Formats: structure tokens, sequence, C-alpha cells
């Protein structure tokens, strides 16, 4: 078996240079290489380099020649890329691939891939979200079901896991994408759908985990009458 | 093929085994991307 | 000789042939092929 | 305002095959795409069938995509609607709607006039 | 440098039809063009590298054709698991470039949405900001007109969106928008309201609440 480990979140000021890394393990090192992918919120690929860690040859985009730079080790059995004038449009997914198609006639196109690093590129600063509910009101009820949840601003790094914290009282949850506001914060909204017979009296509470910190933050939804 | 398998300053994915440490037998292939033994004896993977 | 999945010579591809009609009048004739040679006797030889 | 109405329908044997009509004056046609709906005897209503500029094919409801197909005229205003070996279910009032929004994916039920069509 | 694009840009059609689409390229070439299936955020999965050709692992449920600068690649058949965006890419030469896309999804009779609305709470209005969301749910086409009607007026330029892709479960998608004000120019106004209407509707819906209330 062969595969790749990507380090964790990474976050830094614009134009600022970065290290990230591809953790490459399974059979024999010497017989993998490794390249670069970042992919956005919708955006299309981007391709940034190609190394063969075995032989050291690298070439580049030339979007990205000059300003970027891999270098793989066997020794510590993972591959590196440099980054230099970073920018808000480099907020993203980045990918390591690995090319085994160069020695048994499947040329030039990756098959594996590890877990994917987001970055990001903002003057923000890391703190936790901000949470408030909200109360519906009975008048507001719709065919004898009613919905509640929660939204969450104002947090800083990405990711973040909004959810409800366990068990089956999530039947009914729903949950939306992100948005970054103009002052460097991200956002989110999250819903869930309660019948007549359990709404307000189930006492639901949304929960969310800032994971940069592993900070948790939660909040209760109550309806009115 | 040069007329359509071209590029100005491509064609990288052209390759062929330049060093091995001993011939090959008749009608023999070899798939194998070990570091040739340059000189010194082959190193495992690493420069030197 | 049309798949050209041999980009590089170092793995390089293979084929065995068996059963068949080998009209070497067409093969290796017809005007794509640039070059055609064959060591040890003649085409005209081997077409029959 | 965006006014239609319908022509045609009426009486049919069962197993035949009819056209509905349907055609509109005074307005541009080509902005909306052109719908169709249908009204069973007292009951509620349901789409039926649309057609759109691109002209790749069209769309249709589980109903009738199988038996029925759709046409519009974008330089006469003309839609039309193709009814084939009508049943006892098919006995209903249609409705001739615009899909009442400029250059839009999804629809809005403007349905501006209908008429019924029967089996005997 | 090379460009290619993708047509057409989106296909819909029910669980087991046929699906086929087409890329085409600037240079005409015969071989070194290959084919992608991907999904949003997701991991693009090979198909076809070279023109009609294939590793082990693909599944026959996938081919290509063509010659010149337009080559096909055809879907033997659709389920809901399937909805992605496939893509062409192209290697004859080192720059290289990738499609433009096609969405593939499922086609469906017409689903009414859930309608509701989402107004404010006092620990969001003692921040100074004041927002309200609404809410469609699980309705087919990809928009359906979501109007905020502050005081029984229409309102626009002070919302934001967010969407849903297509849900696998059973074909439908929702979709939102919410609503942003200061507390101002919130209290400014005595009564919220949001209106839907939609294509399996029976009639404009509206949704509503006030602030003495």
């Amino acid at each position: 078996q062969v595969q790749l480990v990507q380090s964790g979140a990474e976050v830094k000021k614009p134009g600022s240079s970065v290290k990230v890394s591809c953790k490459a393990s399974g059979g024999t090192f010497s017989s993998y290489a490794i390249s670069w992918v970042r992919q956005a919120p919708g955006q299309g690929l981007e391709w940034m380099g190609r190394i063969i860690p075995i032989f050291g040859t690298a070439n580049y985009a030339q979007k990205f020649q000059g300003r970027v730079t891999i270098t793989a080790d066997e020794s510590t059995s993972t591959a590196y890329m440099e980054l230099s004038s970073l920018r808000s449009e480099d907020t993203a997914v980045y990918y390591c691939a690995s090319l085994a198609s160069y020695s048994s006639g499947w040329e030039d196109v990756f098959d594996i891939w590890g877990q994917g690093t987001m970055v990001t590129v903002s003057s923000a600063s890391t703190k936790g979200p901000s949470v408030f509910p909200l109360a519906p009101s009975s008048k507001s009820t719709s065919g004898g079901t009613a919905a509640l949840g929660c939204l969450v601003k104002d947090y800083f790094p990405e990711p973040v896991t909004v959810s409800w914290n366990s068990g089956a009282l999530t039947s009914g949850v729903h949950t939306f994408p992100a948005v970054l506001q103009s002052s460097g914060l991200y956002s989110l909204s999250s819903v869930v759908t309660v019948p007549s017979s359990s709404l307000g009296t189930q006492t639901y509470i949304c929960n969310v985990n800032h994971k940069p910190s592993n900070t948790k933050v939660d909040k209760k939804v109550e309806p009115k009458s | 093929s040069n007329k359509l398998d071209s590029k100005v300053s491509g064609n990288y994915n052209y390759l062929y085994r330049l060093f091995r440490k001993s011939n090959l037998k008749p009608f023999e292939r070899d798939i194998s991307t070990e570091i040739y033994q340059a000189g010194n004896k082959p190193c495992n993977g690493v420069a030197g | 000789f049309n798949a050209t999945r041999f980009a590089s010579v170092y793995a390089w591809n293979r084929k065995r042939i068996s059963n068949c009609v080998a009209d070497y009048s067409v093969l290796y004739n017809l005007a794509p092929f640039f070059t055609f040679k064959c060591y040890g006797v003649s085409p005209t030889k081997l077409n029959d | 305002q965006v006014q239609l109405q319908e022509s045609g329908g009426g009486l049919v044997q069962p197993g035949g095959s009819l056209r509905l009509s349907c055609a509109a004056s005074g307005r541009t046609i080509s902005r909306y795409a052109m719908s169709w709906f249908r009204q069973a005897p007292g009951k509620e209503r349901e789409f039926v069938a649309v057609a759109r500029r691109s002209g790749d094919g069209a769309f249709y409801a589980d109903s009738v995509q199988g038996r029925f197909t759709v046409s519009r005229d974008d330089a006469k205003n003309t839609v039309y609607l193709q009814m084939n070996s009508l049943k006892p279910e098919d006995t209903a009032v249609y409705y001739c709607a615009i899909d009442s929004d400029t250059f839009y994916s999804g629809s809005y039920d403007y349905w501006g006039q209908g008429t019924q069509v029967t089996v005997s | 440098d090379i460009q290619m694009t993708q047509s057409p840009s989106s296909l819909s059609a029910s669980v087991g039809d046929r699906v086929t689409i087409t890329c085409r390229a600037s240079q005409g070439i015969s071989s070194w063009l290959a084919w992608y299936q991907q999904k949003p955020g997701k991991a693009p999965k090979l198909l076809i590298y070279d023109a009609s050709n294939l590793e082990t692992g693909v599944p026959s449920r996938f081919s290509g054709s063509g010659s010149g600068t337009d080559f096909t690649f055809t879907i033997s058949s659709l389920q809901p698991e399937d909805i992605a965006t496939y893509y062409c890419q192209q290697y004859d030469n080192l720059p290289l470039t990738f499609g433009g896309g096609t969405k593939v999804e499922i086609k469906r009779t017409v689903a009414a949405p859930s309608v509701f609305i989402f107004p404010p709470s006092d620990e969001q209005l003692k921040s100074g900001t004041a927002s309200v969301v609404c809410l469609l749910n699980n309705f087919y086409p990809r928009e359906a007109k979501v109007q905020w009607k502050v005081d029984n007026a229409l309102q626009s330029g002070n919302s934001q969106e967010s969407v849903t892709e297509q849900d696998s479960k059973d074909s439908t998608y929702s979709l939102s928008s919410t609503l942003t004000l200061s507390k101002a120019d919130y209290e400014k106004h005595k009564v919220y309201a949001c209106e839907v209407t939609h294509q399996g509707l029976s009639s404009p819906v509206t949704k509503s609440f006030n602030r003495g209330e």
C-alpha cells in the first residue's frame, strides 16, 4: 500500500513565506513521486510544481516559478513545498499528490493524494466564535412542525465544526456552507426541525468546536408563545 | 513523431534508461528505478 | 503501430501474435511508415 | 401584463391524438420559458411540460413525459402541446402559463387561460 | 497556450438514463487527452488519460472517443450517487490545461418547498447588528424567489445567500437568504415579512412577524 500524510491547518499574514509538508509512507520511498495541487471553494484547480525525490529533479508552472520551491528528503520520508508572496487569494485547500504514473506505462497522472491542508491568508487574528440563538413563536409553526437553529460568527481561523452535541437528537438537523466577512472573520449557519410534540420541551442545544484551538461553544434555543 | 509530438521546450515525458549496473538479456525488459552505481556502490535512495 | 502507448523506451510495450495472416506488403509498407527493414531475409521472401 | 390564452381541445375519441394550441401577442415571447399545467375535475394543479429557447429537447412531468411532446415558436408567439392515445385519466382542464421571470432558470406559475379536453 | 472548453455545461437526467459529453481543445490531436470525475471539494477520479484508453480498476461504466479537436466522453448509466462534475484534461505538452466542467445531476418531479422565516433575538440586537433569515427547504429547481418585504415593502441589496448541493438521497435541493441591518434601521421598521412562490406551489406564500409581539 501507498499513502500520503499532510500537515495541519496553516495560516500566515499577506506577503510572507510558508513551509508545508507531505509525508509519504508504504512500499519504497525511492519509487514514488510527489506533486502539489490547490483547491479553492469552487474555483478551478491550480497545480504548483512537481518533484521526483529519488533523483531530485523538479519543474514548475509559469504562474508560480521563482516564488515557490519544492524539496523532498527520503530520510524524513516526506516532501516539502516552499511558498512566498502569500496573498488572500491563496485561501484554499492545499493538496499533495503522488505521481506513480511514470514506470508502468501509466503516464503523467496522479492516483493518490493525502488528506489535504486548508490554508488562509488574512490580516485577522485567531479567536473563538460568537454564537446567538433564536426564539421562534408558536404562531409561526407550519404544518404542526417548527425549526430552531443557531448562527456562528466572528471566528478565525478555520476549519470549524458546527453541529448538535450527540445522539438521535440530531434528527432533522441541516447546515449550510461558510461565508467570509470583509473584516477577515468566517461565519456559519445551522438549523434543526422539530414537531409540535417535541419543540421547546426537548431543550435543544447547538454546539460549535473551533478545532484550530479546540475551543467548544454551545448555546440553547427556546421557542415562545 | 516530431511533426505532432514535440513542444517548444518540452517533451520531458519521453524517458530512457541512461545508466545501469549490467546489460539486459536478449528481449529482456527492466522497469526498476534504483540509483545507479555511479563510481561508488549504489546509494540507498540518497544523495552522495 | 498506431497505439503509441510507448512514449518512453524505458518500460517499453510488448505484444504476442498468432493465428492470422501476416501480409507484410501492407504492414510496415504504407505511407505513414517512414522506414522499414528486415534482417537476415528480404521482405519479398517473408511475404510468402 | 403577460397575457396568454389557449385554443383547440374539445371532444375526441379515446385512444386518439389531438393538438392543443396556445398563443400570445403584444409582447416578447423569448424572455420567458413557456410551460403547461393540468387539473383533473376538482383536483389540484399539476405541471405537464415546458419548452426553452436552446432547443435541447424538452422537459415533462412524470404522467406525461413518455406520451406527450411540446414545442414553441419564438418568432410568432405560438406554442403547442401534443396529446397521443388519450385515456379516461387525461380528461381534465389544462392551463397555459408563462415561467414569469426574465431569462430565469426556475419558473413561476402564471397561468393565463385554460380549456377543457375530454374523451368520449 | 493550449485552451479547451466543454459543452454543454450541465446535464440532468433520471436514474438509469444515458449520458454523454464532449470536450474541445485548441489544437488538433489524437492522443494525450484525459478525463476526470470531480465533485465540489473532493478528489478527482481518473477514467481516461489518452484518447480512448484506461487503466486497470477503471469501471466499464465510462468511455470516450474522438479525433481532431473534439473528443466525446460517454457514461452508460446514471445514479444519484454520481452527482458530480465531469472534466477533461490535456497533457500533450507541459502547460497542462484543464476543462471548464460539466455538471451532471438527477431529474425528478416538482417538489414544493417547505417555507419558514427566522426572526431575530434580543442578544443579537444588543450587539448593534440585526439580521433575519428566510429558508426554502427541499425544492427541486436551482432557485426560487426569496423576497424581503419589510413593512410590506420589497427590499433588495441588503441580504446574503447560501446554497446546498442536490441531495443524493431524494435529489431535492434547498435554499435560504439572510437579511442584514443595523439596530437603528431594524427598529425604524415595524413589520418583517418574506414571500415565496414556486413551480409546484398553488399560490404565492407570505410569512411575517412584527416588532410589537
